[PDB]
C-alpha cells in the first residue's frame, strides 16, 4: 500500500539529531543526503508514537498498561527491549511505517550545488548560562548551536501495512489514535522545551474528523486483535526443473539508507557493502509467488536471487580477489598501480607485497591492458537514542544510545534472478509481461519500517549465460559470494581439501596444487555469518565458511574439464545455501590467470 | 580416542532417524524448516510421535535436522528433494545398516555449555519478551532463578602436519540446568 | 648439523582484541595475546623438552633472560646438549630452533592445543622449516622462509571462526556475535549473558592490570582506581603509540647484522627485540613523570597504549617519543642497526592522542587513535632518507592528536574535512613531527618537517597562555571566526587586529605578518587553530 | 509517555517596560551589539532567554534551593528529573505600529580625564518601548493544582518584576 503523508510544518527554528558539531558550531543538525536539514523517521515516528501514548494514557485514565495502551503496542509494535521476565508473546512489529521528512523535492533540487545556500538554511543561536548569585556567564558554559530556520514544511511517507481481517471499526480506532497523536504533537528534536522544534504534524486525510470519531466511541473499543505472521503456504505444483537458465539481472538502487547487519554488536550494527539474495527472496515471494511456487522453487535449488553487489562498468561488480597484491608503500587498486597476481607474478625485489581485502573490481577481459574498474561502497554512521519516558531523556535503564552504519542513498547494484526453462515457461505461459511486475519499490535490512531500507527495484533484459573457458591446463575458481561447504560431518567447519574434493567429484576431474614456489596457490579467508530468521523467530544457525573474494588455483592433473559443466557451476552455485546467492563462483577467469604488475588504472 | 562417524547417503530424514533409531533413545532434536526451527524430543525407543508427516520434506518440510543424546548425535541435511546425507556421531564403535563406518582420532574433549533463550515461564517453557516463548524438552520443572543450558563436547586434533591443532567437530550432549 | 626452526605466531591479533567493544576483554585479550607465545609457549617448551624456561620467565616476569647462553644455550656445536633454543619471543610472535622434526611437530601441537583450551577465540597457529648450518646465512632464510611458509599455510588451516558456532536456541551474548555460554557483570555489576570468549577474556584482565601495574608502582591499576583516586580529571586520553622500521630491518636484517654467521644472526635478531621492549619500557617510565593518573593497556615490543590523564597526553607522549628516540640512541643492541639501516643510531616511534572525556567510549576513542597514529605515520613517507632507494623513511617521531567534544564527528575522516572550510584552505596543521630539527636536517623533506614541528604548536601555545592576556580570547575567537571564511577574509580580520596585538606577529606564518596562513603544497594550512585547540592540554609537572 | 494529571497553558502579553535587548551572536554592520532574530529575521525572545529569566528569578525566589527549582525546569544529572515540566516557546516581538529599532549610543568615560575612553565607543540595537511579545509558557502537572512558585512567578511577572535581555542595570530588559 501507498498514500499516506505525514505534513510538517516547522512554526520555529529546530534542531534535531545528531551529538556532533561544525567549525564554529557545537550541535549541529542532521542533514539528509542533499545535505539538506531532514527530520529522520525514527526521530518522527519516536515523536508521533509518544504523542499517542499520552492520548492512550487520557483515554486509560492514566492506567500505565490497559486497553488503550495495548493499541499503541498495536499500532507501533511491543518495546521488547523494555519487558523483562518471561514475556512470552512474540513481539508485535508496528502497522506503521513513517519515512524521514524531507524538504519539498523541487526544493532540494533548487540546492543542488549551492553549498553556500546549504548552510544558510541553518543558523547559529547563542547559548549562556549565568551564574544564579553573580548574574554574570558561568565559565564554560558559553555555546553555540546550529537551528534551522522556522517555515520549513516537511513529508514524510506513511505506510499503514492494517491486518487483511482487521475491522472497519478497528480501522477508524487506528485511525483516530493516529489523528490524536498527530495533532497532540506540537514539538519534536532538541530543545523542545526552549523554544526549538514547534511544528504542525498532519497526516493526509486524518482530519479531526478521526478524532471526533473516537471521541464519540472510544468507550466502545475492544482489545486490539492478536497478531499473527504472514504464514508460507506451498502449492507443491511446480515442473521439474529444466535447463536451459534464464537470468533475469535486477538492478538496486538504494533511496534511503540501508541497514544489512554484518555484525550485531552490542549498542552498533555494523553494515555489509552489498545486498545478500536472502533480502531480496521477500520481494521474489511477493512478485512471483503468484505463478509458480516460490517456497517449493527454493527447497528444490530451482532458484537463486544473487547478492546485490556494486555496479561497475554496467555490471554487477566482483568482489575484488585475494590473489592480488598490492605495493605496500606505493601500490594497490586504490593507488590505480602496483597490482600483482600472485598467482601469476613473482614478488618484486625489496618492496613487500600486502594482500588485497576488500571492494569491488569491475570487469576485465583477456587483454585488458588495464587494471580493472574498482567501485566503492559509500556507508554512514547513524546515531539514535531511547528516551526513558517518566524522565524524557535517555538513560541506562533504556540502553541510551545505538548506531547503524548504513549504505546511504544514490548507491546502485545489480542481483540477478536465476530461473530454470521450465519455471520460466510456467510463468510466461500465465504472463507474457512478467518482467514487468519486477519493477517494485521495497523496504529491506534492519530497521526497515522507518528511517531505513527504502530501495528501487528494477528488472533489466535476460542476460547472458556466463561463457567459462574450458582451460585443460589448470582450472582456477574465484569466490564471488561466500562459499558454504559443510565438512563430511554435515557441520561447517570444511577445509579447502573439501573443496578440492567438491570441485573434483563435480567436475570429474583430479587436482593438485601448483608447486610454483615464487607463486602462490591459494588465497581463501574464512568468515563467518551470523543472522536472524523471521519466520523462526530465533537466530539462523551459524554459517561458516569462506569470505568473498578468496581465490585458487589448480593444475588438472588428469579428466578434461567441461565448459558445459563449468558453466553450470557458474549458474546454480557450489555448496549450502546457494539459493541465497551463496556458492557463486568464477571459473577460469581472465583476471585470475592475467598478469597486471604492469599494468595502471585508466534549477 | 576415536571419534566414530557413520555415513549414509541418499536417505530421507525419516528413514535417517528409522535407522538410528536404536542409538537416538531420548533423544533432543532440532528441526530446521522454511517457517520453524522445532524442538523434539524421541522417545525411548527412539521414535517421533508423528514421525513421517513431521520428518517429511514435500510442503515446506525439514530440510535439516540434529538428534543428540549422552552417547550419540544425528545430523542430517537434504540434497535433493527429501533424500539427504545422515552422519551420526558416537564416543562408541557401534553396529549400523546401511551406514558407513569411519573414524577420526581426537586428543581431547573440552565440554562446553550455550545459555538458551529466555527465562522459566515433559516439557517446559522458557520466554524472553525478544523472542517471546520457547518450549524445551526437559523433565524436570524450573525454579524461576534457573537458566537453561545446552551442553556439548569439542574434540581437538591435529589437523596440519606441522602438529597445529583444532577443534574438528562439536557433538551436542543434553539440556541441563544451571 | 641441521636443525629446524620453529615459527608460532598469533593471527588477526587486531581482531582478537577489539572485536567486542570492551574495555575489561580488550585488557584481557591483550593479555591472552602476550600469554600465548610467552607464558603459554615456555610452558609447551618445558612440557616437550623438560625444560626450566616457564621458571626462568616466572622467577623473573621478563623476556632478558633468554638472551643468556647459560640460560638459553646455543645450539649450534655439539659441545652443548640443548636441542631447543628460542630466538624470539613476544607479544602474538616466538620463533625457535629445535634438532628433531617430529619434537618441532610436538611443541606446535602442544602450545596450539593450550591456547585452544586456556584462550578460546585466539586464533594462533606455527609453522617448522628445515635450518641449513652448512649455510653461513642459513639461519636468516630459514626465519624467512617459516614467514613465507606461515602465510600460505594458515588459508588452509582451520579459522578460529569455526567454534562456538551458533544455535537458534542458543541466545546471544551481551558484548559478542558468539551464542551465550557463561555469566559474567557488566560495569554496573549486573549478571549479563556472555561467551567462553568474553568470559575468558575478562577472567585474564586480572593477571594483566598486575603485569601491566608491574611495570611501575606510580601507575594506576584500573580505569576504575582513576575514577577512585582522581576524582579531579575532566578529561581522559587514550594514546595509542607505535614503533617504526623494526619490520623492513627484520627482513632486511642480514645486511646489518656485520659477521655474515648464523651465530651473529640469532644474537643480533634476539638482542634487538629484547632491546625494543625495555627501550619502550624504559622510555614509558621517563615519559609518566609528567603527570599517576595513567592506567597502562598495552606495553610491551615497539608498541604502546595508555589511558593518560587528559591534558597531559601531548607532554607524556612528547616525552616518551623523545625518550623512545633517546633510549634506542644509546641502547647499544639497536644502535649499530640503526646507523647501517637508515644512516642515524636511532629509531622512531609515532603517536595518537584521542583526548576524550572520561564517560567517552574507550573503543571509539582507540579507533580514533588507530587512525590517529595513520596520520602520525604519514611522516614515514614525507622525511625520508636522502638518496635511498626504496626510498626508506627517515627515522622520525610524530603526533596526531584531536580532542572530541564529541562534536567533530568520532570518525576520523569526516573529523579533518570539518577543518578544511574551503578549498584551498585547512584550518589544521595537526600532524606535528617531535624529532629534534637537527636530527632531522640530514633527511629529505627536511622543510616540511620544521613547518610541522611541535615546537611550533607549543610555542604558539605559550603565547596564547601568556600574559591580563596578552591576545585577548575576545580576539583570539575573532580569529577563530574568521578562519572560516576565505583567506582574503581571514586575512582581512587579521589585519584589523595586527598592530593592536603585537603578540600576533608571532602567530603569523606568511613571512609577512599579515596572514596567520602558510602556503603548503598549494594549501593554505594554520596552526592558530591547533594552537586554541591544545591551548589547555599542554601542561607538565616538569 | 511521560504522565501528566493536567497540562496548563499560560499565555498573555509581554510588554517591554524598557527597551530590550536580547543579543544574537552580534553585530549587524549598524550596532556593534545586534538584536537576536529569529530564522525569518523578525525580533524575537529566546524561549531559552525567558525560561532562564523566569528560573534565574525563581532560584532567587526559592532561596537558591536546586529541589524546587528542578522539579519544575528539569535536570539533566537527577535520576529521576531529566526534562523540564514548563515548556518556553520562542516569542516574535510585535515592535509598535512598525517603529523601527532604535540604536543607543554608549561611551566610557575616562576617570582621570573626564571625557571618552579610548575604544569604548559602542553601540546597542535595542527594541522600543511597549512593543509586545507572547508569554509562550505550558506546565504539565504531575501533581494536583499548579505549584505556589509557579504563582509566584506569574505574580512577579505582572509586577514587571523580572528583567530580560542584556544591560539590565543600564535600563533595559
Amino acid at each position: 500500500m501507498r498514500g499516506i503523508e505525514i505534513t510538517i510544518t516547522m512554526q520555529s527554528d529546530w534542531h534535531v539529531g545528531t551529538g556532533m558539531g561544525r567549525g564554529e558550531l557545537d550541535s549541529v543538525v542532521q542533514r539528509d543526503g542533499d545535505n539538506l536539514p531532514y527530520i529522520p523517521g525514527k526521530t518522527l515516528t519516536g515523536i508521533l508514537r509518544d504523542s499517542c501514548e499520552q492520548v492512550a494514557l487520557g483515554l486509560d485514565n492514566g492506567q500505565t498498561r490497559g486497553l488503550w495502551h495495548g493499541w499503541i503496542n498495536f499500532i507501533f509494535g511491543d518495546q521488547p527491549a523494555l519487558a523483562q521476565g518471561a514475556i512470552e508473546p512474540e513481539p508485535r512489529p508496528a502497522l506503521i511505517a513513517i519515512g524521514s521528512a524531507h524538504l519539498d523535492p523541487k526544493l532540494k533540487a533548487a540546492f543542488q550545488g549551492k553549498k553556500q545556500l546549504q548552510e544558510a538554511i541553518a543558523f547559529m543561536k547563542p547559548g549562556v548560562a549565568i551564574d544564579a548569585i553573580t548574574g554574570t556567564a558561568k565559565k564554560d558554559f558559553l555555546r553555540f548551536e546550529e537551528v534551522v530556520r522556522l517555515g520549513a514544511k516537511l513529508t514524510a511517507e506513511v505506510e499503514l501495512n492494517l491486518p487483511d481481517n482487521l475491522s472497519e471499526t478497528n480501522k477508524k480506532v487506528i485511525a483516530g489514535i493516529l489523528a490524536s497523536g498527530a495533532k497532540l504533537t506540537e514539538r519534536l528534536g532538541g530543545k523542545r522545551r526552549r523554544g526549538n522544534g514547534r511544528c504542525e504534524l498532519k497526516f493526509s486525510g486524518y482530519s479531526d474528523q478521526q478524532i471526533q470519531w473516537l471521541k464519540d466511541n472510544y468507550q466502545s473499543v475492544d482489545q486490539p486483535p492478536k497478531y499473527q505472521q504472514n504464514k508460507l503456504q506451498s502449492a507443491g505444483d511446480n515442473p521439474e526443473q529444466q535447463p536451459p537458465w534464464h537470468i533475469i539481472p535486477l538492478t538496486i538502487k538504494t533511496l534511503s539508507p540501508v541497514v544489512l547487519p554484518a555484525r550485531t554488536v552490542g549498542n552498533v550494527v555494523e553494515c555489509l557493502d552489498y545486498i545478500p539474495g536472502r533480502y531480496l527472496l521477500g520481494y521474489i515471494h511477493k512478485t512471483l509467488g503468484e505463478y509458480f511456487d516460490v517456497s517449493q522453487a527454493i527447497a528444490a535449488g530451482d532458484l537463486i536471487i544473487t547478492n546485490a553487489t556494486i555496479k561497475i562498468d554496467g555490471k554487477a561488480g566482483r568482489a575484488t580477489p585475494f590473489c592480488l597484491f598490492g605495493e605496500k608503500l606505493d601500490g594497490g587498486l586504490g593507488k590505480g598501480k602496483g597490482v600483482y597476481n600472485r598467482f601469476q607474478e613473482s614478488e618484486p625485489d625489496g618492496i613487500q607485497l600486502k594482500g588485497e581485502r576488500g571492494g569491488y573490481v569491475g570487469q576485465f577481459e583477456q587483454e585488458q591492458r588495464n587494471l580493472p574498474n574498482t567501485g566503492k561502497i559509500n556507508s554512514e554512521l547513524f546515531t539514535h537514542n531511547t528516551i526513558q519516558d517518566d524522565v524524557q531523556r535517555p538513560t541506562s535503564d533504556v540502553g541510551g544510545v545505538y548506531s547503524y552504519e548504513a549504505i546511504i542513498a544514490g548507491q546502485t547494484f545489480v542481483a540477478e534472478l536465476r530461473l530454470p526453462d521450465s519455471l520460466v515457461k510456467q510463468i510466461t505461459s500465465k504472463n507474457k509481461n512478467w518482467q514487468a511486475q519486477l519493477k517494485a519499490t521495497i523496504r529491506i535490512g534492519q530497521s526497515k519500517k522507518d528511517q531505513y531500507g527504502k530501495i528501487e527495484v528494477t528488472s533489466g533484459n535476460s542476460a547472458d549465460l556466463p561463457k567459462p573457458t574450458g582451460n585443460n591446463k589448470t582450472l582456477s575458481i574465484w569466490f564471488l559470494s561466500d562459499i558454504l561447504l559443510r565438512g563430511d560431518r554435515l557441520n561447517f567447519n570444511a577445509t579447502p581439501d573439501d573443496l578440492k574434493k567438491y570441485l573434483e567429484n563435480a567436475l570429474d576431474i583430479k587436482l593438485k596444487e601448483r608447486s610454483d614456489n615464487d607463486l602462490i596457490c591459494i588465497a581463501l579467508r574464512s568468515q563467518r555469518t551470523e543472522s536472524w530468521q523471521v519466520r523462526w523467530g530465533l537466530p539462523r544457525p551459524s554459517l561458516v565458511g569462506w569470505q568473498a573474494g578468496s581465490c585458487l588455483i589448480y593444475d588438472i592433473e588428469s579428466g578434461t574439464v567441461n565448459a558445459e559443466k563449468l558453466q553450470e557451476l557458474m549458474i546454480t552455485g557450489i555448496g549450502d545455501r546457494c539459493t541465497e546467492g551463496y556458492g557463486q563462483i568464477g571459473f577460469n577467469d581472465p583476471l585470475l590467470s592475467a598478469s597486471l604488475g604492469k599494468l595502471t588504472a585508466k534549477n | 580416542k576415536n571419534l566414530y562417524h557413520y555415513h549414509q547417503y541418499e536417505i530421507t530424514l525419516e528413514s535417517a532417524v528409522d535407522s538410528c533409531k536404536n542409538h537416538l533413545q531420548a533423544a533432543i532434536g532440532l528441526l530446521y524448516s522454511p517457517q520453524k526451527c522445532e524442538l523434539v524430543k524421541l522417545d525411548n525407543s527412539g521414535k517421533l510421535v508423528d514421525s513421517y508427516n513431521r520428518l517429511k520434506f514435500n510442503n515446506l518440510g525439514v530440510f535439516e535436522a540434529r538428534f543428540f543424546n549422552l552417547n550419540c548425535e544425528l545430523r542430517w541435511v537434504n540434497e535433493s528433494n527429501g533424500n539427504g546425507t545422515a552422519v551420526l556421531l558416537s564416543e562408541s564403535d557401534i553396529t549400523l545398516t546401511g551406514f558407513e563406518k569411519g573414524l577420526q582420532e581426537f586428543i581431547t574433549a573440552i565440554d562446553q555449555q550455550y545459555l538458551l533463550w529466555g527465562e522459566p515461564a515433559g516439557w517446559q517453557r522458557l520466554a524472553e519478551a525478544r523472542i517471546g516463548k520457547l518450549d524445551i524438552p526437559l523433565d524436570n520443572p524450573l525454579k524461576p532463578k534457573d537458566r537453561v543450558f545446552l551442553t556439548s563436547e569439542e574434540y581437538i586434533a591435529e589437523v596440519d602436519d606441522f602438529g597445529n591443532c583444532a577443534v574438528i567437530d562439536e557433538r551436542l550432549i543434553k539440556l541441563e540446568v544451571k | 648439523f641441521q636443525g629446524f626452526l620453529v615459527l608460532i605466531e598469533t593471527s588477526g591479533n587486531q581482531h582478537f582484541i577489539f572485536s567486542t567493544n570492551k574495555l575489561r576483554e580488550n585488557i584481557g585479550a591483550s593479555e591472552l595475546t602476550y600469554l600465548a607465545t610467552t607464558e603459554i609457549l615456555f610452558q609447551g617448551v618445558d612440557r616437550v623438552f623438560q625444560t626450566n624456561y616457564y621458571d626462568q620467565w616466572s622467577d623473573t616476569n621478563s623476556l632478558n633472560f633468554l638472551a643468556d647462553s647459560k640460560l638459553n644455550p646455543a645450539i649450534d656445536d655439539p659441545k652443548n646438549n640443548a636441542d631447543i633454543e628460542i630466538l624470539l619471543a613476544t607479544s602474538g610472535k616466538a620463533i625457535a630452533l629445535v634438532k628433531e622434526e617430529g619434537k618441532a611437530k610436538q611443541l606446535i601441537k602442544e602450545v596450539t592445543k593450550q591456547a585452544l583450551i586456556n584462550a578460546p577465540g585466539l586464533e594462533i597457529g606455527g609453522i617448522y622449516v628445515n635450518c641449513n648450518w652448512q649455510d653461513k646465512l642459513g639461519v636468516a632464510k630459514a626465519v624467512k622462509e617459516a614467514h613465507k611458509q606461515f602465510e600460505v599455510n594458515r588459508a588452509k588451516r582451520a579459522g578460529a571462526n569455526g567454534r562456538f558456532l551458533r544455535l537458534p536456541i542458543a541466545a546471544g551474548c551481551s558484548v559478542s556475535e558468539l551464542p551465550a555460554s557463561d555469566f559474567d557483570y557488566n560495569a554496573d555489576g549486573d549478571k549479563i549473558p556472555v561467551s567462553t570468549v568474553s568470559k575468558v577474556k575478562r577472567e585474564t584482565a586480572k593477571s594483566a592490570k598486575k603485569r601491566l601495574r608491574s611495570v611501575d608502582g606510580r601507575l594506576v591499576n584500573d580505569l576504575a582506581q582513576l575514577e577512585k583516586s582522581f576524582d579531579e580529571l575532566d578529561w581522559l586520553a587514550v594514546v595509542h603509540a607505535d614503533g617504526n622500521g623494526l619490520g623492513q630491518i627484520l627482513l632486511s636484517l642480514e645486511k646489518y647484522i656485520g659477521e655474515q654467521t648464523n651465530r651473529n644472526y640469532i644474537d643480533k635478531y634476539r638482542r634487538l627485540s629484547l632491546a625494543l621492549d625495555n627501550c619502550t619500557i624504559n622510555a614509558f617510565k621517563m615519559a609518566i613523570a609528567v603527570f599517576l593518573p595513567i592506567v597502562p593497556l598495552i606495553l610491551g615490543g615497539d608498541d604502546l597504549t595508555v589511558i593518560c590523564r587528559g591534558d597531559y597526553a601531548l607532554e607524556f607522549t612528547r616525552e616518551f617519543l623523545e625518550a623512545f628516540e633517546g633510549q634506542t640512541e644509546t641502547h647499544d643492541d639497536i644502535k649499530v642497526i640503526a646507523q647501517k639501516a637508515f644512516g642515524v643510531d636511532r629509531l622512531s616511534a609515532c603517536a595518537g592522542i584521542s583526548i576524550i572525556k572520561p564517560h567517552f567510549p574507550f573503543s571509539v576513542a582507540y579507533t580514533l587513535a588507530e587512525r590517529l597514529i595513520k596520520s602520525a605515520k604519514e611522516v614515514k613517507q614525507k622525511v625520508t632518507v636522502t638518496n635511498s632507494s626504496p626510498i626508506t623513511p627517515f627515522p622520525c617521531s610524530a603526533i596526531d592528536f584531536h580532542i572530541l567534544y564529541d562534536s567533530s564527528g568520532i570518525d576520523f575522516d569526516r573529523i579533518r574535512e570539518k577543518l578544511r572550510p574551503e578549498d584551498n584552505t585547512e584550518l589544521y596543521n595537526r600532524p606535528y613531527v617531535v624529532t629534534a630539527a637537527e636530527n632531522l636536517s640530514q633527511a629529505q623533506g627536511y622543510e616540511w618537517s620544521q613547518a610541522h614541528s611541535l615546537q611550533t604548536l607549543a610555542d604558539r601555545v605559550s603565547y596564547l597562555r601568556s600574559e591580563k592576556s596578552a591576545l585577548p580570547s575576545s580576539q583570539s575567537h575573532a580569529l577563530r571566526t574568521a578562519l572560516y571564511l576565505e583567506k582574503n577574509e581571514a586575512d582581512a580580520q587579521y589585519s584589523l587586529i595586527s598592530q593592536r596585538y603585537k603578540i600576533l606577529k608571532n602567530f603569523a606564518e606568511d613571512g609577512e605578518n599579515k596572514s596567520l596562513f602558510h602556503l603548503e603544497n598549494g594549501k593554505y594550512v594554520t596552526r592558530f587553530l591547533d594552537a586554541l585547540d591544545a591551548k589547555d592540554f599542554f601542561a607538565n609537572a616538569n | 509517555a511521560r504522565k501528566v494529571t493536567t497540562r496548563w497553558k499560560i499565555t498573555g502579553t509581554l510588554i517591554a517596560e524598557t527597551p530590550l535587548h536580547i543579543g544574537g551572536v552580534g553585530g549587524d554592520a549598524d550596532t556593534d551589539l545586534a538584536l537576536a532574530v529569529n530564522g525569518a529575521g523578525e525580533y524575537y525572545v529566546p524561549g531559552t532567554s525567558l525560561a532562564g529569566a523566569l528560573r534565574g528569578w525563581m532560584t532567587q525566589l526559592l532561596n537558591n534551593d536546586e529541589s524546587q527549582i528542578k522539579d519544575l525546569w528539569g535536570d539533566h544529572l537527577d535520576a529521576k528529573r531529566g526534562a523540564s515540566f514548563v515548556i518556553v516557546d520562542d516569542a516574535v516581538i510585535h515592535i509598535p505600529n512598525n517603529a523601527d529599532v532604535e540604536i543607543r549610543e554608549g561611551v566610557g568615560i575616562d576617570r582621570h580625564f573626564g571625557t571618552a575612553a579610548n575604544g569604548f565607543k559602542y553601540s546597542r540595537a535595542v527594541i522600543p518601548k511597549g512593543s509586545k511579545f507572547k508569554l509562550p509558557l505550558t506546565f504539565d502537572s504531575q501533581d494536583d493544582g499548579l505549584p505556589n512558585a509557579l504563582i509566584q512567578l506569574l505574580c512577579a511577572l505582572e509586577a514587571g518584576d523580572i528583567r530580560l535581555g542584556a544591560a539590565k542595570t543600564r535600563g533595559l530588559g
